[PDB]
């Protein structure tokens, strides 16, 4: 029936989509070797009698983590040549990723989503994960984006970037990848949610209360909020809202679709045994800028528009109540153009918990999406710190060599300054 | 499944307690050793946690099943007497089974029964009903933090029913 | 009943046929020591038409092995499912045929076919109505393609009325063992356009490369080389021996394809040739089969039909499965490969739901199909016998056991006169 | 072409293990 398909480019696309799929098994009962001891129908298609097989895509030229997952756990889960492994990295470089060693391998990834969208009618969008940090996953991840954008013009395509963060960036060619991997992400995605990274570590600190996690947390809060994102999906609920109802809602110029996101609640066993969480609440730690998972103050940000979507046990009299709340809150701004910003969404089930997690059981939680004018200056941040490497031509001969030329540099200068200021006309 | 037998566990003032005594409460391993560095830091804070969790409610919370690696029966005792809650004489087998069962030992592997990882001296584990580990308090894991992991402690879904 | 008499000629057919034999058996439920057991009417109430009685219960099959030399008819004693033919179905060479046509069809061979026929014609006229042959031959050496080739020279005027079908095992372009390739080639093959029936081309230079992707093994032997084309084998005849919806026979089979008398070259293939990483993945149904049995890169001949035309196209379907299914998704094929197939004929394709599935797989297709795409391997051949015709190499063996120059050349004028009918039907 | 181990990861290294085990 009708269906979604996922794509998982770079490394950082792997176990990110590892947590996710497991976390989809989890929820659905499944055994993960395909058998179950027709909500599952979106995310897996039936294989025999009894198996299920995931809809997704794994892809990253190093063998380094696309045979870790071969060898793993998942060996019959997923099956083995869904599974797509090159063999030479992108060496942390949009130019290699696009350009040499991309054409051995998007024809084979081409073949495989082909294989995986003709099998059945009804295709809701696809769910690209990937990272502006990765040489792979922005230099395959973008040649990847704009065929599909060509060949698959009108389907919709949901984004889960992990945009690099103001501290650290663990490569020093980091900006350079970062403006050049939007110069073309702004003009073939449909949306894509921005995702920092010790925006999160300071998320799993302050109210996970876990002084040293590793990428284990890093991707277990990354796949609570997909699934609570694409809970409406498989799962039935009161008020349901799918993939191509986000952006009429989201996305009010077509120019502008990069948002932040948050999850609430995040707590352990010390906080389901102490605090009640009503949704009056949940709501108010959720617009926290302490829970904003790209550490972007919204206080001198502006909010144009938000999805509220709940999963577990919630009524639609006390949502509204909560909503109320938020309007009258005089902190939180509004754009003047947009008397209703808040949609609403309403599931049902229970939100799950992985075995093993630091995460304790909560049955009403909030995922919220949000785009807003805050974004901007977390992009020029990225634009202020580009210039002063591209001042007198740092590690620009590694890309010049490989068959890009220079000024390809300079055209996504003034793209990303289009996006600049872009965000402050619609600011006013 | 009877994990243990009739004459298995010992409590205080040395009388014993079959497994059906433990029924609605939340059982935890401590793989201990008396000579570790470890645990000599580590019991002054289980102690504190064992009796002020356990003397704040209505009812009894938590056990504390101690399971020593220690050298002779000398050094069971002066340890032991260090320690109100329940234990597992060393001389029975039934320690270590479960210690090959929990991959709880100590640094003589392949003389034995060579297998793998040991993750040993120091830890507590929370078992369910029938021997199967609950979750692992991460004292030392790969989270490897002592003296404060028992705060990980979930002890409303971890009953031995 | 119908009675189908099968042949293993040349080395490479003599351990083509063990293993079909061997695939046969078992899909009968049958012990390779002759005893039955697998307790099932739907494989016993036809056991008649490949196999015979032994007044024991025993079933001995319809098969004569005959081959110049002692070598590999050993081996096949040694394997397993040795036991299961008759001894006296075998006959002996003890000299062996050094890859020589001309002994194996004019000097050497002429002292065993008073041998040859004493034992095919024992065996055919002891049924009641005999229905076909089925030999396994290859082209290659001189006691698969010339001494085979002999047998289709003298059963056809004893045995006027009926068929058979050849399965010719067809040489290489890029690897070559057996040396002298093009003459053996070509002095069967003009005999062979002439007199038989049908000719099913199987290519082992193809057949190791879906070895190599859809069944992609890194170590090929010539045991699963042939569990390949048995699987075929065993397709192509499976309603001869099996109840259906729609049914299919040899001779319906030629009647509805061969449109003219002198193109009777096919294609074939099976599917599904699922790999073993994909054996769990596929949930089998009519669709993935269709698209993997128009196909080009999964066809056992080395002809690529993206260049040639398919004049008519032929399935035997096989197991629990519907038959719309098989209809409508044929005419989306149609409308979809439009300029695949030839235009002044409609509806180019056979449905044949033989009612029982493979051997253990829920339910399979088996392709023949008469193609113009052959052209190009039927030219390649006449281009290696050229090359090496005008330097009148490797023919002074030939010529000391009775050949002609003036014999030769209308070997290579019987091909061109082939190929000549497959490029104007385009 | 250098061959291996089939418990190396290199070529198909999936079912140099599954149905020759070495
Ligand atoms: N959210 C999240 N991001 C990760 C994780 N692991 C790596 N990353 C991000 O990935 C970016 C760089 O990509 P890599 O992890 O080095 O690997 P890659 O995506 O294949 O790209 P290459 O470096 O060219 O190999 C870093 O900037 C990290 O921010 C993770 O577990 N979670
Ligand atoms: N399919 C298959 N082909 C074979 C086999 N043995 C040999 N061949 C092929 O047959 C050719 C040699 O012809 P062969 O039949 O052995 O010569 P003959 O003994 O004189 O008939 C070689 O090019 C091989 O590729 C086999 O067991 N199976
Ligand atoms: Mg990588």
């Amino acid at each position: 029936m009708r269906e979604v398909i996922s794509i998982h480019v770079g490394q950082a696309g792997i176990q990110i989509g590892n947590a996710c799929w497991e976390l989809f098994c989890l929820e659905h009962g499944i055994q993960p070797d395909g058998q179950m001891p027709d909500a599952f129908n979106t995310f897996f298609s039936e294989t025999g009698a009894g198996k299920h097989v995931p809809r997704c895509v794994f892809l990253d030229l190093e063998p380094t983590v696309v045979d870790e997952v071969r060898t793993g756990t998942y060996r019959h889960l997923f099956h083995p040549e869904q599974l797509i492994s090159g063999k030479e990295d992108a060496a942390n470089n949009f130019a290699r990723g696009h350009y040499t060693i991309g054409k051995e391998i998007v024809d084979l990834s081409l073949d495989r989503i082909r294989k995986l969208a003709d099998n059945c009618t009804g295709l809701q969008g696809f769910l690209m994960f990937n990272a502006v940090g990765g040489g792979t996953g922005s230099g395959l991840g973008c040649l990847l984006l704009e065929r599909l954008s060509v060949d698959y013009g009108k389907k919709s395509k949901l984004n889960f970037c992990s945009w690099p963060s103001p501290q650290v960036s663990t490569a020093v060619v980091e900006p350079y990848n970062s403006v050049l991997s939007t110069h073309s992400l702004l003009e073939h995605t449909d949306v894509a949610v921005m995702l920092d990274n010790e925006a999160i570590y300071d998320i799993c600190r302050r109210n996970l209360d876990i002084e040293r996690p590793t990428y284990t947390n890093l991707n277990r809060l990354i796949a609570q909020v997909i699934s609570s994102l694409t809970a409406s999906l498989r799962f039935d609920g009161a008020l349901n809202v799918d993939v191509t109802e986000f952006q009429t809602n989201l996305v009010p110029y077509p120019r502008i679709h990069f948002m932040l996101s948050s999850y609430a609640p995040i707590i352990s066993a010390e906080k389901a045994y102490h605090e009640q969480l009503s949704v009056a609440e949940i709501t108010n730690s959720a617009f926290e800028p302490a829970s904003m998972m790209a550490k972007c103050d919204p206080r001198h940000g502006k909010y144009m528009a938000c999805c509220l979507m709940y999963r577990g046990d919630v009524v639609p009299k006390d949502v509204n109540a909560a909503v109320a709340t938020i309007k009258t809150k005089r902190t939180i701004q509004f754009v003047d153009w947009c008397p209703t910003g808040f949609k609403c969404g309403i599931n049902y089930q229970p939100p799950t918990v992985v075995p093993g997690g630091d995460l304790a059981k909560v049955m009403r939680a909030v995922c919220m999406i949000s785009n807003s004018t805050a974004i901007a200056e977390v992009f020029s941040r990225m634009d202020h710190k580009f210039d002063l490497m591209y001042a007198k031509r740092a590690f620009v001969h590694w890309y010049v060599g490989e068959g890009m030329e220079e000024g390809e540099f300079s055209e996504a200068r003034e793209d990303l300054a289009a996006l600049e200021k872009d965000y402050e006309e619609v600011g006013i | 499944l009877i994990l243990f037998p009739e004459g298995s566990l010992k409590n205080s003032n040395n009388t014993v307690i079959p497994q059906s005594h433990l029924k609605g409460k939340s059982v935890a391993l401590y793989f201990a050793d008396g000579a570790d560095p470890k645990c000599a830091s580590l019991l002054p804070f289980l102690l504190n946690y064992y009796r002020t969790m356990n003397e704040g409610g209505a009812n009894q919370k938590i056990e504390i099943i101690f399971v020593s690696l220690d050298r002779d029966r000398e050094a069971f005792e002066s340890h032991r007497a260090h320690m109100p809650w329940l234990s597992i004489d060393l001389e029975n087998p039934l320690t270590e089974i479960l210690k090959r069962h929990f991959r709880v030992m100590k640094e003589y592997e392949v003389p034995t029964y060579g297998y793998g990882s040991r993750t040993g001296v120091p830890s507590v584990i929370v078992i369910g009903s029938d021997g199967r580990e609950a979750q692992f308090l991460p004292i030392c894991s790969g989270l490897e933090e002592g003296d404060r992991a028992l705060l990980r402690w979930d002890w409303r879904n971890t009953k031995f029913a | 009943m119908r009675e189908i008499v099968h042949v293993q000629g040349g080395q490479c057919g003599n351990q083509i046929g063990a293993k079909f034999w061997e695939v046969i058996s078992d899909e009968h439920g049958i012990d390779p020591t002759g005893t039955y057991c697998g307790d099932s009417d739907l494989q016993l109430e036809r056991i008649n038409v490949f196999y015979n009685e032994a007044t024991g219960g025993r079933f001995v099959p319809r098969a004569i092995l005959m081959d110049l030399e002692p070598g590999t008819m050993d081996s096949v004693r040694a394997g397993p499912f040795g036991q299961l033919f008759r001894p006296d179905n075998f006959v002996f060479g003890q000299t062996g045929a050094g890859n020589n046509w001309a002994k194996g069809h004019y000097t050497e061979g002429a002292e065993l076919i008073d041998s040859v026929l004493d034992v095919v014609r024992k065996e055919a006229e002891g049924c009641d109505c005999l229905q076909g042959f089925q030999i396994t031959h290859s082209l290659g050496g001189g006691t698969g393609s010339g001494m085979g080739t002999l047998l289709i020279s003298k059963v056809r005027e004893e045995y006027p009325d009926r068929i058979m079908e050849t399965f010719s095992v067809f040489p290489s372009p890029k690897v070559s063992d057996t040396v002298v390739e093009p003459y053996n080639a070509t002095l069967s093959v003009h005999q062979l356009v002439e007199n038989a029936d049908e000719v099913q081309v199987i290519d082992n230079e193809a057949l190791y490369d879906i070895c190599f992707r859809t069944l992609k093994l890194t170590t090929p032997t010539y045991g699963d080389l042939n569990h390949l084309v048995s699987a075929a084998m065993s397709g192509v005849t499976c309603c001869l021996r099996f109840p259906g919806q729609l049914n299919s026979d040899l001779r319906k089979l030629a009647v509805n394809l061969i449109p003219f008398p002198r193109l009777h070259f096919f294609l074939i293939g099976f599917a599904p040739l699922t790999s073993r990483g994909s054996q769990q993945y596929r949930a089998l149904s009519v669709p993935e089969l269709t698209q993997q049995m128009f196909d080009a890169k999964n066809m056992m001949c080395a002809s690529d039909p993206r260049h040639g035309r398919y004049l008519t196209a032929s399935a035997m379907f096989r197991g629990r499965m519907s038959t719309k299914e098989v209809d409508e998704q044929m005419l989306n094929v149609q409308n979809k490969n439009s300029s695949y197939f030839v235009e002044w004929i409609p509806n180019n394709m056979k449905s044949s739901v033989c009612d029982i599935p493979p051997k253990g797989l829920k339910m399979s297709v088996t392709f023949v199909g008469n193609s113009t795409a052959i052209q190009e391997m039927f030219k390649r051949v006449s281009d290696q016998f050229t090359a090496m015709f005008r330097r009148k190499a490797f023919l002074h063996w030939y010529t000391g056991e009775g050949m002609d120059e003036m014999e030769f050349t209308e070997a290579e004028s019987n091909m061109n006169d082939l190929v000549s009918e497959y490029q104007q039907y385009q | 072409m250098a061959i291996h181990v089939s418990r190396t990861h290199r070529e198909d290294y999936i079912r140099s293990l599954t149905p020759r085990p070495a």
